[PDB]
RNA sequence: GCCGCGGUAAUACGGAGGGCGCGAGCGUUACCCGGAUUCACUGGGCGUAAAGGGCGUGUAGGCGGCCUGGGGCGUCCCAUGUGA
RNA sequence: GGAGCAAACCGGAUUAGAUACCCGGGUAGUCCACGCCCUAAACGAUGCGCGCUAGGUCUCUGGGUCUCCUGGGGGCCGAAGCUA
RNA sequence: UUUAUGCUCU
C-alpha cells in the first residue's frame, strides 16, 4: 500500500583512540501517491538497519497533502535552518520540477505538476525537513474559511 | 542518417521487446527470448542501482529508438510539443505517431518501421494522390494514405497486406484492405496507445 | 452526588506560590496579598466542572486514568486514592520513557510477575544462598517503582498530575502521544499544556487530599456505587 | 517619532498574534481604520473599537486565532499567518490595475489604496482601478 | 573541467575487446547568458564566517505625528494619436 | 622638569648561541606649558532614532499616598521569537 | 633553573 524511496545514505564517523568508528544515516520518503507522505531519518551501525528504522520514523511523521489535480493550492516559501524551498503550483500538464530531494517527496504524495527551486543551503537533510514543513503548512479555500468567520 | 546495423542489441539493451524487427521479434527469439540481458561482455553481471539520470536517459532512448528516429529530429519534436498548448507529454507522442514512416507501419503496409521507411523513400507510397517519399511528412486528420500505382504488385506488398486480415488497426486509423488505402482519422489519445514507455521521464530528461 | 462546595475549599486550597509564578497563570489568579498569590476559586469551580465532565464520561466508558504524584505532600494521597479506584499510579521516581517507551519499560514489569511467581515455589531453594537475597533484592526495588504502574498492560487515555511542573517530563511525555493530560496546578506551572485543569494548591496535603479524594469518587459513581470516605486524615497536621 | 504609522500598526498586530493576546491598542487615524475595517470585513480580526488611553485616541483590535490543538505545542493556528507592508515610505509602490498581485492564489487579501477608497485585490479589480499597494495578508 | 589518477595487480596513463553518446558529422579552443539570491529591484548581507565609520557636531540630501479644506504634481481610470 | 620607572645601550648570569627570558646599571621617554601627529583588539569586535513582543532576581540613582508602586541607568537568568 | 628539532608522496 505504501511506497519507499530514499534519497540519502551517508557514512558518518566518530573518532576514538586507534581508528575512526563509522555509523550510517538514511533519509527515507514514504507515501501513497494519494496525498500522504512522511520523512524519516534513521541512523544505525550499518546501512540496511538504518534504512529500516528510517522508514519506521518515516511513518511516525505524516502529513495532509491537499492536492488539486496533482498539484497544490497556493504557492508557499518555507525556511529550515539556513535552507529554503519555494513551492509554486503549476497547471496540470506540466510536470514536477524539482531537485532529487524535493522531487522524491512531492512525488510519493501525488503532485504530478509543480514548480520549485532550492535556495540558500542545498543541504539534503535540511532541505527535506524544510519541504515537509512546507507541505505541512498548505491550506485550501476550505480550511481557509473555516478560520475566517467567527464562532 | 538514421541508425543502421545490429538491432536486437536494442530489443534488449533497453530490456524490453520493442519490435524493431519484422516477424522475428515475434518468434521465440527477439534475441530477447534467449538472452534477456544487455549486450556485450558484461550483460550477465549484476546491475547497480541506476542513477536518477540514467533512468530518464534509458527511457528517452527507448521511445526514441522505437520510432527509429535521429536525436536531431527527436528533439526537434519535443520542443515543438513543449511550445504547443496541451499536455506536452501526450502531445509529443501524437507528433511522433503522425509521421509518414510510422503511419505506414501502423497501417501494416509494411512490417517494420524500417521496412516502412524504405517504402516511403522509394515512391511505394502516396498521400492524397500525390507521390510522397519523405519519411518525415506529418499527416493530419483527413489524409488518404495509400500504396502507389507502379507498386501495386511486388510480393512484398500483398504478402504483407494479407497478414493484415484479422488484425484490427488502432482507433485513430482505418484501412480499406482490399483497396490498399488508409486514412489518418484523428490524433491518437494517450489511452489509444500503450507504448512500454513512461513519457513523463522523457520530459524530465530535457528539463536538464 | 459528585460535586464540591467552595466551603471545603477554604482549608488551604487557594494559593501557595508567591512571585515564583508562571505569568501564563493569569486567568486563574485573583490578588497578591501577604506576598502569596491567592488563586481565584470561583473559576476553579468552572474548570473543576468542565474537567469532571470529561472524567465522568471517560469513566463510564471504561477509560483508564494514570496517576502521577512524586511530591512529598502528594505521595501517599495517591497510592490509596488510586488503588481505591483500581487505577494505575506512580508513587516513587517517574521513570523516563514510561509512556513513549512503554514497550520496553513494560518488559521490566513482566520481570516483576516472573519474580512474584518465584517467591516460595518449586525451584527457589535450589538456588544458592548468594543469589537468593540478590534475586529478591531485584524484586524489592522492582516493586518499589512499578507497584502502581504494574496495572494496565496498555497505555491509558489520561493521566492525573499533582504538579505539572514537578512532572514536566510526564506532561510532555504523554502530550507527544496525544494522551490527554489532566492535573492539579497552582501558580507553579502554566495552563496551555494542560488539557483539563484543576487550578488550586498543589502543595499542602489538605488540598491534595480534598480535591483528589472526592475526585476518585466521581470515578466510581460512573463505575458503580460510591462508597464511604477513604484513607485521608492520616498524619494530617 | 514613528516614520511609518501604518507599518507600525501591522507590526503591533503581528506581535500580539504571536503571543496570543486578546487585543492590542494602536494610535488611531482615519486612514489607519479604513484598513483595520477591511481586516474585519475579510475576517482577519473580530473587529475593533475606538477607545481612549490617557485621553488620546486609540483603537483596540480584537484578534482571532484557530482552535487549541493537540500534541506538543498546543497553540492555535493563525487567522493572520502573515502580514507585511509592501509600499513603504522609503520606496512607494504603485501598481496599475492590470498589475495587481494575486496573494496566495486568491487565498489571501492584498489591501491597496485607490482614488475610490481602500479596496482589496478583487474589490479593486471589480472597480478596475488600482493605486498604492499598502500590504498583503494571509 | 573541478575533486584528483601513475610508487609492480591502475575500470583515471597506452593499446585491446567490449560498452555508452551523437552521426556527415563528432570533438576542441575562444566569447556571451544560464545555473550564480555569487551586486540580491524581483532577491543577500555586516557579534565570532568578508562587512558598523574611533566618537561627536552638523551642511546638502533622504524620510517624517493627529484633524479639515483647496489645488490635482505623483498615482489611478477612460478615450484617442503614435509605437514603420 | 626629572624622584621612581625604563625602549636603546653596558655589564652579570643562563644556553649549542641568547642581540631574549632572570639579575645589576641605564639614556630618550614617562611629568608640565604651548604646538603637531589622527593611530588602536579606539571592542559590546553589535551605527543612530522610534514603536511593538512574558517574567525572575541583584544593584545605582530620583519621586511616591514611603511592606509596595513608579522613572532613568548598570548586571545575571530567562517567554515568544531569532541563530550555522 | 638545560633544551631544540622530526625529509617527500600515500
Ligand atoms: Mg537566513
Ligand atoms: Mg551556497
Ligand atoms: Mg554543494
Ligand atoms: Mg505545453
Ligand atoms: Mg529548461
Ligand atoms: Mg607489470
Ligand atoms: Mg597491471
Ligand atoms: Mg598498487
Ligand atoms: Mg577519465
Ligand atoms: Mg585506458
Ligand atoms: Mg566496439
Ligand atoms: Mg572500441
Ligand atoms: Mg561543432
Ligand atoms: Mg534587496
Ligand atoms: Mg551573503
Ligand atoms: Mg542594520
Ligand atoms: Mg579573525
Ligand atoms: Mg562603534
Ligand atoms: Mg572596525
Ligand atoms: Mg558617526
Ligand atoms: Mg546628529
Ligand atoms: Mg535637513
Ligand atoms: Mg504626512
Ligand atoms: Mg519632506
Ligand atoms: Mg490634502
Ligand atoms: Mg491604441
Ligand atoms: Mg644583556
Ligand atoms: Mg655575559
Ligand atoms: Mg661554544
Ligand atoms: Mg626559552
Ligand atoms: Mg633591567
Ligand atoms: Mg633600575
Ligand atoms: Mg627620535
Ligand atoms: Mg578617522
Ligand atoms: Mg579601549
Ligand atoms: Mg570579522
Ligand atoms: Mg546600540
Ligand atoms: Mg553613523
Ligand atoms: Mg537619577
Ligand atoms: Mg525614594
Ligand atoms: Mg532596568
Ligand atoms: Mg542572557
Ligand atoms: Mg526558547
Ligand atoms: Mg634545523
Ligand atoms: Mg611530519
Ligand atoms: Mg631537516
Ligand atoms: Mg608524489
Ligand atoms: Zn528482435
Amino acid at each position: 500500500d505504501f511506497e519507499e524511496k530514499m534519497i540519502l545514505i551517508r557514512r558518518t564517523a566518530r573518532m576514538q583512540a586507534g581508528g575512526r568508528r563509522f555509523r550510517f544515516g538514511a533519509l527515507v520518503v514514504v507515501g501513497d501517491r494519494q496525498g500522504r507522505v512522511g520523512l524519516g531519518f534513521g541512523k544505525a551501525p550499518e546501512v540496511p538497519l538504518a534504512v529500516q528504522k528510517a522508514g519506521y520514523y518515516a511513518r511516525r511523521n505524516m502529513v495532509e497533502v491537499p492536492l488539486q489535480n496533482g498539484t497544490i493550492p497556493h504557492e508557499i516559501e518555507v525556511e529550515f535552518g539556513a535552507s529554503k524551498i519555494v513551492l509554486k503550483p503549476a497547471a496540470p500538464g506540466t510536470g514536477v520540477i524539482a531537485g532529487a530531494v524535493p522531487r522524491a517527496i512531492l512525488e510519493l504524495a501525488g503532485v504530478t505538476d509543480i514548480l520549485t527551486k532550492e535556495l540558500g543551503s542545498r543541504n539534503p537533510i535540511n532541505i527535506a525537513y524544510a519541504t515537509m514543513e512546507a507541505l505541512r503548512q498548505l491550506r485550501t479555500k476550505a480550511d481557509v474559511e473555516r478560520l475566517r468567520k467567527g464562532e | 542518417g538514421r541508425y543502421i546495423g545490429p538491432v536486437c542489441r536494442l530489443c534488449r539493451r533497453e530490456g524490453v521487446k520493442l519490435y524493431l524487427k519484422g516477424e522475428r521479434c515475434y518468434s521465440p527469439k527477439c534475441a530477447m527470448e534467449r538472452r534477456p540481458y544487455p549486450p556485450g561482455q558484461h550483460g550477465q553481471k549484476r546491475a547497480r542501482r541506476p542513477s536518477d539520470y540514467a533512468v530518464r536517459l534509458r527511457e528517452k532512448q527507448k521511445l526514441r529508438r522505437i520510432y527509429g528516429i535521429s536525436e536531431r529530429q527527436f528533439r526537434n519534436l519535443f520542443e515543438e510539443a513543449s511550445k504547443k498548448k496541451g499536455v506536452t507529454g501526450s502531445v509529443f507522442l501524437g507528433l511522433l505517431e503522425s509521421r509518414l514512416d510510422n503511419v505506414v507501419y501502423r497501417l501494416g503496409f509494411a512490417v517494420s518501421r524500417r521496412q516502412a521507411r524504405q517504402l516511403v523513400r522509394h515512391g511505394h507510397i502516396t498521400v492524397n494522390g500525390r507521390r510522397v517519399d519523405l519519411p518525415s511528412y506529418r499527416v493530419r486528420p483527413g489524409d488518404e494514405i495509400a500504396v502507389a500505382e507502379k507498386s501495386r504488385n511486388l510480393e512484398l506488398i500483398r504478402q504483407n497486406l494479407e497478414a493484415m486480415k484479422g488484425r484490427k488497426v488502432g482507433p485513430w486509423l482505418s484501412l480499406d484492405v482490399e483497396g490498399m488505402k488508409g486514412k489518418f482519422l484523428r490524433l491518437p489519445d494517450r489511452e489509444d496507445l500503450a507504448l512500454p514507455v513512461n513519457e513523463q521521464l522523457v520530459i524530465e530528461f530535457y528539463s536538464r | 452526588e459528585i460535586t464540591v462546595k467552595e466551603l471545603l475549599e477554604a482549608g488551604v486550597h487557594f494559593g501557595h506560590e508567591r512571585k515564583r509564578w508562571n505569568p501564563k497563570f493569569a486567568r486563574y489568579i485573583y490578588a497578591e496579598r501577604n506576598g502569596i498569590h491567592i488563586i481565584d476559586l470561583q473559576k476553579t469551580m468552572e474548570e473543576l466542572e468542565r474537567t469532571f465532565r470529561f472524567i465522568e464520561d471517560l469513566a463510564m466508558r471504561g477509560g483508564t486514568i494514570l496517576f502521577v504524584g512524586t511530591k512529598k505532600q502528594a505521595q501517599d494521597i495517591v497510592r490509596m486514592e488510586a488503588e481505591r479506584a483500581g487505577m494505575p499510579y506512580v508513587n516513587q521516581r517517574w521513570l523516563g520513557g514510561m509512556l513513549t517507551n512503554f514497550k520496553t519499560i513494560s518488559q521490566r514489569v513482566h520481570r516483576l510477575e516472573e519474580l512474584e511467581a518465584l517467591f516460595a515455589s518449586p525451584e527457589i531453594e535450589e538456588r544458592p544462598k548468594k543469589e537468593q537475597v540478590r534475586l529478591k533484592h531485584e524484586l524489592e526495588r522492582l516493586q518499589k517503582y512499578l507497584s502502581g504502574f504494574r496495572l494496565l498492560k496498555r497505555l491509558p487515555d489520561a493521566i492525573f498530575v499533582v504538579d505539572p511542573t514537578k512532572e514536566a517530563i510526564a506532561v510532555r511525555e504523554a502530550r507527544k502521544l496525544f494522551i490527554p493530560v489532566i492535573a492539579l496546578a497552582d501558580t507553579d506551572s502554566d495552563p496551555d499544556l494542560v488539557d483539563y485543569i484543576i487550578p488550586g494548591n498543589d502543595d499542602a496535603i489538605r488540598s491534595i487530599q480534598l480535591i483528589l479524594s472526592r475526585a476518585v469518587d466521581l470515578i466510581i459513581q460512573a463505575r458503580g456505587g460510591v462508597v464511604e470516605p477513604s484513607p485521608s486524615y492520616a498524619l494530617v497536621q | 517619532m514613528l516614520t511609518d504609522p501604518i507599518a507600525d500598526m501591522l507590526t503591533r498586530i503581528r506581535n500580539a498574534t504571536r503571543v496570543y493576546k486578546e487585543s492590542t491598542d494602536v494610535p488611531a487615524s482615519r486612514f489607519k481604520e479604513e484598513i483595520l475595517r477591511i481586516l474585519a470585513r475579510e475576517g482577519f480580526i473580530k473587529g475593533y473599537e475606538r477607545v481612549d488611553v490617557d485621553g488620546k485616541p486609540y483603537l483596540r483590535v480584537y484578534l482571532k486565532y484557530g482552535p487549541r490543538r493537540q500534541g506538543p505545542d498546543p497553540r492555535p493556528e493563525q487567522v493572520i499567518h502573515h502580514i507585511r507592508r509592501i509600499s513603504k515610505p522609503g520606496r512607494r509602490v504603485y501598481v496599475g490595475v492590470k498589475e495587481i498581485p494575486r496573494v496566495r492564489r486568491g487565498l489571501g487579501i492584498a489591501i491597496l489604496s485607490t482614488s475610490k477608497g481602500v479596496l482589496t485585490d478583487r474589490e479593486a479589480r471589480k472597480l478596475g482601478v488600482g493605486g498604492e499597494l499598502i500590504c498583503e495578508v494571509w
